[PDB]
């Protein structure tokens, strides 16, 4: 019964109770907010190719 | 209106100040999974409030019902108050 003096918590259980969640990378915030502020740039700049300012306040020719 | 929603997505507290491993290992596992779900939810809300190419098709669902309400058999500018005043003038005059 040598096995009953070893720690009963396996190395698997340590590795799954210590690294429980896959941690958030810091570049995920950058790439997500950049891919959404590209849409903020596209709609709302006055130099984008697809501005909303002519679909919203049309013109007066 | 999307501007008034985006103004209250501009007041969201910065959760990427708590992405370090100091806050990972001091924290309860369920509260950390909830914190990561809250960050994922902010990314969903911010990806969908800045989809401004969808407003031009959202506006086409207000247009047909409004245009059918203006396409009236009486008048384009008729409403309930003018019709009520004309009902008093029609009713309280003789027959």
């Amino acid at each position: 019964d040598r096995v009953l003096s070893l720690p009963a918590v396996s190395k698997n259980q340590v590795l799954e109770n210590v690294f429980h969640t896959a941690p958030k990378a810091p570049v995920e915030h950058l790439e997500k907010m950049v891919s959404a502020n590209s849409k903020v740039y596209d709609a709302l700049n006055l130099q984008s190719k697809r501005v909303l300012i002519w679909q919203v306040k049309p013109a007066l020719f | 209106l999307s501007n008034e929603r985006y103004q209250l997505l501009s007041q969201w507290p910065d959760f990427t100040t708590m992405y370090g491993k100091d806050f990972y290992y001091r924290a309860h596992p369920e509260d950390l999974k909830k914190f990561y779900d809250a960050a994922d939810e902010y990314y969903k809300l911010y990806e969908t409030v800045t989809e401004f190419d969808s407003l031009s098709a959202l506006a086409s669902q207000v247009v047909p019902n409004y245009a059918a309400r203006r396409r009236s058999t009486v008048h384009p500018a008729i409403g309930s108050t003018v019709a009520d005043g004309a009902f008093t003038n029609f009713l309280l005059s003789k027959q």
